[PDB]
């Protein structure tokens, strides 16, 4: 299917005193492979994927050089936003960008994001065609007309569209033992009597990868969400994401009730039957 | 400002069985701003040299992060996660259940 | 790889 490559950048200010703390980390996919921390000690850009080592010094020494170059930029933008905002310099303020790229089945450019939040807000965004701004607000609207006079989103596309997908192709080819290989659900359900006349079902997906998945209860072949309890889907820490999904049933009707997993690892959906 | 309270869960990487070699995890997620305090608990005293992942957000810009340590359950140990937060009156404090 | 641009707001 598709893949994406992510990166997440996230600056705070500490008006306490220094400068803003800043955050950098690079996906592909559900896999982080790279690190920026303005507090860590090496000031460098960090591995954090086996498979991102096999590049050599150039390509820290750049990743470095650019992800410093962002830190500076964010800084610069909580500094500006402060004065759009008519913010004192006594709070704590937070910038927020993401950026990145998707590639199809046929390894080819599919889709381009860059987009920026203040405060955990909206503020401006690259539209899905690359080439025009989403503004949530009058102080968006100066972003917006800087960045259309000089024509940032071009700049923007011809990375999206060009050397951003270059990169995700190379990732998933030195990567491939992993970052192609999809890991099914390890599912299995438990039973428990919760009194002597009703058990809960608990369905269990464990350890798969990518991290999207969907479980859901049928009773007699029918959707049920009444009686029911769940998890959101949660690292496991080794690299793979866990879930389940509880319903509560009259003892002795469990043959009702059924299991239904799906994820990309599997080539049909699961059914799992007490 | 927006502020929003973190999610906490509290669970184990495998599957929990006593005198086995396992994984602690605090996962905090939705919350906003990003400073927090996050330590795990064994019989209410905090695990020192807990580690976590860098932070990041979802689309919504709401942050995640996995706090988590090496552990070995046993019977007679309890385990719960701290958790701190501007939008909390007090550490919020959840037990780990088993197989939760 | 990141981005070599980075316009400022």
């Amino acid at each position: 299917g598709s893949h994406s490559m992510r990166y997440f950048f996230t600056s705070v200010s500490r008006p306490g005193r220094g400068e803003p703390r800043f955050i950098a980390v690079g996906y592909v996919d559900d896999t982080q492979f790279v690190r920026f921390d303005s507090d860590a000690a090496s000031q460098r850009m960090e591995p954090r994927a086996p498979w991102i080592e096999q590049e050599g010094p150039e390509y820290w020494d750049g990743e470095t050089r650019k992800v410093k170059a962002h830190s500076q930029t964010h800084r610069v933008d909580l500094g500006t936003l402060r004065g759009y905002y008519n913010q004192s310099e006594a709070g704590s303020h937070t910038v927020q960008r993401m950026y990145g790229c998707d590639v199809g089945s046929d390894w080819r450019f599919l889709r381009g994001y860059h987009q920026y939040a203040y405060d955990g807000k909206d503020y401006i965004a690259l539209k899905e065609d690359l080439r025009s701004w989403t503004a949530a607000d009058m102080a968006a609207q100066t972003t917006k007309h800087k960045w259309e006079a000089a024509h940032v989103a071009e700049q923007l596309r011809a990375y999206l569209e060009g050397t951003c997908v270059e990169w995700l192709r190379r990732y998933l080819e030195n990567g491939k033992e992993t970052l192609q290989r999809t890991d099914a659900p390890k599912t299995h359900m438990t039973h428990h009597a919760v009194s002597d006349h009703e058990a809960t079902l608990r369905c269990w997906a464990l350890s798969f990868y990518p991290a999207e998945i969907t479980l859901t209860w049928q009773r007699d072949g029918e959707d049920q969400t009444q009686d029911t309890e769940l998890v959101e889907t949660r690292p496991a820490g080794d690299g793979t994401f866990q879930k389940w999904v509880a319903v509560v049933v009259p003892s002795g009707q469990e043959q009702r009730y059924t299991c239904h997993v799906q994820h990309e690892g599997l080539p049909k959906p699961l059914t799992l039957r007490w | 400002m927006i502020q929003r309270t973190p999610k906490i869960q509290v669970y184990s990487r495998h599957p929990a069985e006593n005198g086995k070699s396992n994984f602690l995890n605090c996962y905090v997620s939705g919350f906003h701003p990003s400073d927090i305090e996050v330590d795990l608990l064994k019989n209410g005293e905090r695990i020192e040299k807990v580690e976590h992942s860098d932070l990041s957000f979802s689309k919504d810009w709401s942050f995640y992060l996995l706090y988590y340590t090496e552990f070995t359950p046993t019977e007679k140990d309890e385990y719960a996660c701290r958790v701190n937060h501007v939008t909390l009156s007090q550490p919020k404090i959840v037990k780990w259940d088993r197989d939760m | 790889g990141l981005c070599p641009l980075v316009a400022m707001l």
